RNA sequence: AGGCAAGGAGGUAAAAAUGU
RNA sequence: GUGGGAGAGGGUGGUGGAAUUCCCGGAGUAGCGGUGAAAUGCGCAGAUACCGGGAGGAACGCCGAUGGCGAAGGCAGCCACCUGGUCCACCCGUGACGCUGAGGCGCGAAAGCGUGGGGAGCAAACCGGAUUAGAUACCCGGGUAGUCCACGCCCUAAACGAUGCGCGCUAGGUCUCUGGGUCUCCUGGGGGCCGAAGCUAACGCGUUAAGCGCGCCGCCUGGGGAGUACGGCCGCAAGGCUGAAACUCAAAGGAAUUGACGGGGGCCCGCACAAGCGGUGGAGCAUGUGGUUUAAUUCGAAGCAACGCGAAGAACCUUAC
């Protein structure tokens, strides 16, 4: 059901649009270069959108990963 | 079985030494349901096995049990259409048992005349280390090797 | 007969065949196992015991070129994969990682009959 | 079939055939090996059964290959032509069985023997004079794409024929 | 360590006309 | 109007990686691929798998929803531009300007066709293989159109919430998205779920009504015949819209409910199988039957649940032949 800690419980004041502040935009992103859900992010949901939108135009640019590889497994 | 766990029957333990194994063991031995006559033989057994190779005849006994003893056995399963020989773990007891039974086997299938003689023999091949028992357990063993393939099909 | 000691090891995990790669440092390969490379033909292909005995295959020929230091790469994923690998840390080849990259696309092209009813 | 390259060898003295078929002599196995490295080709135990045993500097594979190839092509004329059954009944009517037969002569003009059976299964007592008649009907209308292999045989509930094309 | 679930897997599910 | 806001609304111009195929380059070898199994199929002219680069065309993974948008069809990378709708707060302006909508003009998925391009995958048709009683099919290997774009044309659909649009009224809750607020609670607009009344053939519905009303428009008058014929109109064609009747039957239906069924599932059990010991079959005989032979082999019993059965006593008797 989800509920560790939240990435925005443990991130604290920060602009959503600014997607050149990459490594606070680094938590969003899993371990592999993938979306977290509503459900790990913590956020309502149009500020979910937003930050999506955000990563989407990072990775446009290139400075947050677009797929990584998981570790282990 | 389908309800309960189905029990393990406790023998009664041994009239001359003291062992539940020994008990079964005779009990593996005798057929037609003749105890007095086996239980004998198992005695005659014994009596065999201290006099040529110079030693207590329950410790031998152990020794050749423990040397039968498979730890990976081979099941019979139906998936997808063909039948695979599926390895598993045995549980100690069920074990125990299985390498008794190839005992008593391997004293049955010897070439020698008196039902005592044959079976101490076999037990001194299994406490040495070869036999017909032991043989069985080799193969029942290389089975579970050469067929370690569908282990995955866990039961 | 050109030896390494170092490199990757690119398991493509298929329903149908595990294929094992073992490849250099640079991604210029050494090696490979497949499963008619274990006499194995057909159905047991694909089965989990066939990807093992590939991997450990893989793993001598790589031992024939000195090969130890070993990062290990996953494809997709087969009856095995995770048997493969397992096959591969066992064997006795430095294992560093254990990584997946599932060739995903970024909702691609239209997939085949079989791989569509998935919407 | 499959024999004893380079390493696999350990029979000691060999005999030594050359990739189009060069003969060496009975020579070393380490000879041989080192000839192999040499060509960048194997010496592969073509004969484990003849004198010190015979074995072909070769390319291991692509002879392994080769022989696939001519396994392939021997089951690939063994023929796919084989035997289709059509199950006839005793009260058909027109139309069905004029598709019956066209499916027939299509199936011989494919290649195939046709296994031709009435299924029968109420009375089978009035049977041989409707079947047989069905039969002889069905024969009749295929006599230049048809030759009749077999005549009527009643096993069970049903009697067979069999058909083959008239001209291979 | 157990309790529920979401996902990803990977296996099972794939073979059937005959009467009085 | 002002002040805001949400948005995959649409269109035009771009671009960003993952993927795929294809080409060159490498390194590398005996198979890949495929399946319930397999077979074509490719691979020594060196394929598969792996890395380097390029060539392209598509389509946007994660976010992603049970969500948001639109009137509907539909719509998803991100950007920019042009631009629709809409929602709210101020209650400021206008002063009934409204509501509907026969016809009309537009839009209208997907396929389809015409014209030119492009074309990677997928893939009707089509050619293969299996599969099978057959295979024109499910399953695989290719493979054309087409999918994609530009211009036109087509106009259907489970174009479904199978619910026309509009307003008012009539308990609440609960979750959701979005706006303002004196922001642990209110108040507006959407989207869901549960329900008061009432309603409904029941199922259901229930402030997003199928409730109460009123407004207007669209159909409907048993089924099949038949969305066919006919004409008419549209269209390059395919067809569409518009739309019968003769006859025919006494039904066609929906809801629910039993029960039954299902190559639906779950929960169970039984010497059911497994685990184990011993047999039968094979040998001989013992018996009972089927068959056949006979003057008659008396009759019955029939898979289980007939077959050391009725017969727990056939030389005669019994005994019926
Ligand atoms: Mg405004
Ligand atoms: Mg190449
Ligand atoms: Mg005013
Ligand atoms: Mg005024
Ligand atoms: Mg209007
Ligand atoms: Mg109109
Ligand atoms: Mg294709
Ligand atoms: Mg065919
Ligand atoms: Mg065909
Ligand atoms: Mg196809
Ligand atoms: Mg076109
Ligand atoms: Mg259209
Ligand atoms: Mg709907
Ligand atoms: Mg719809
Ligand atoms: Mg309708
Ligand atoms: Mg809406
Ligand atoms: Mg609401
Ligand atoms: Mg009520
Ligand atoms: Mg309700
Ligand atoms: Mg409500
Ligand atoms: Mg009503
Ligand atoms: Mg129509
Ligand atoms: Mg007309
Ligand atoms: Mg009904
Ligand atoms: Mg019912
Ligand atoms: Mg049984």
């Amino acid at each position: 059901p989800s509920r560790k800690a939240k990435v925005k419980a443990t991130l604290g004041e920060f602009d959503l649009r600014d997607y050149r502040n990459v490594e606070v935009l680094k938590r969003f992103l899993s371990e592999t270069g993938k979306i977290l859900p509503r459900r790990r992010t913590g956020l309502s949901a149009k500020e979910q959108r937003i930050l999506a939108k955000t990563i989407k135009r990072a990775r446009i640019l290139g400075l947050l990963p677009f797929t990584e590889k998981l570790v282990r497994k | 079985a389908r309800r309960r766990r189905a029990e393990v029957r406790q023998l009664q333990p041994d009239l001359v030494y003291g062992d539940v194994l020994v008990t079964a063991f005779i009990n593996k031995i005798m057929r037609d349901g003749k105890k007095n006559l086996a239980a004998r033989i198992f005695y005659d057994a014994c009596k065999i096995i201290q006099e040529k190779t110079g030693q207590e005849p329950l410790k031998v006994f152990k020794q050749a049990v423990e040397n039968v003893k498979p730890r990976m056995e081979v099941r019979s399963r139906r998936v997808g259409g063909a039948n695979y020989q599926v390895p598993m773990e045995v549980s100690p007891r069920r074990q125990q048992s299985l390498a008794l039974r190839w005992l008593v086997q391997a004293a049955n299938q010897r070439p020698e005349r008196r039902a005592a003689v044959r079976i101490a023999h076999e037990l001194m091949d299994a406490a040495e280390g070869k036999g017909g028992a032991v043989k069985k357990k080799e193969d029942v063993e290389r089975m579970a090797e050469a067929n370690r393939a569908y282990a995955h099909y866990r039961w | 007969k050109r030896q390494v000691a170092s490199g990757r090891a690119y398991i493509h995990a298929s329903y149908n065949n595990t294929i094992v790669t073992i490849t250099d440092p640079d991604g210029n390969p050494i090696t490979w196992s497949s499963g008619g490379v274990i006499g194995y033909k057909g159905s047991r292909k694909g089965t989990p015991y066939a990807a093992q005995l590939a991997a450990l295959d893989a793993a001598k020929k790589a031992m024939a070129y000195g090969m130890q230091s070993v990062d290990v790469i996953v494809r997709g994923t087969g009856a095995g994969r995770e048997q493969a690998i397992r096959a591969l840390q066992a064997s006795g080849l430095q294992v560093k990682s254990i990584v997946d990259d599932t060739p995903v696309p970024h909702n691609g092209c239209r997939p085949k009959k079989k791989f569509r009813k998935a919407s | 079939k499959e024999y004893l390259t380079n390493e696999r060898i350990r029979a000691k003295q060999v005999r030594v055939v050359g990739p189009d078929g060069k003969q060496l002599g009975i020579m070393d196995t380490r000879e041989a090996l080192r000839l192999a490295q040499e060509m960048d080709l194997d010496l592969v135990l073509v004969g484990p059964n003849a004198d010190p045993p015979v074995a072909r500097i070769m390319d291991y594979s692509k002879w392994r290959y080769e022989q696939q190839m001519a396994e392939k092509e021997a089951r690939k004329k063994a023929k796919r032509t084989e035997v289709k059954s059509i199950k006839f009944r005793v009260k058909i009517d027109e139309h069905d069985y004029q598709t019956k037969l066209g499916h027939i002569k299509r199936f011989l003009q494919e290649g195939h023997k046709v296994k031709v059976t009435i299924m029968f299964r109420g009375r089978e007592v009035a049977h041989p004079e409707l079947g047989e008649r069905i039969l002889n009907r069905v024969t009749e209308d295929l006599k230049d794409l048809a030759v009749v292999e077999m005549k009527p045989e009643m096993l069970g509930r049903d009697m067979n024929m069999l058909l083959a094309p008239v001209k291979v």
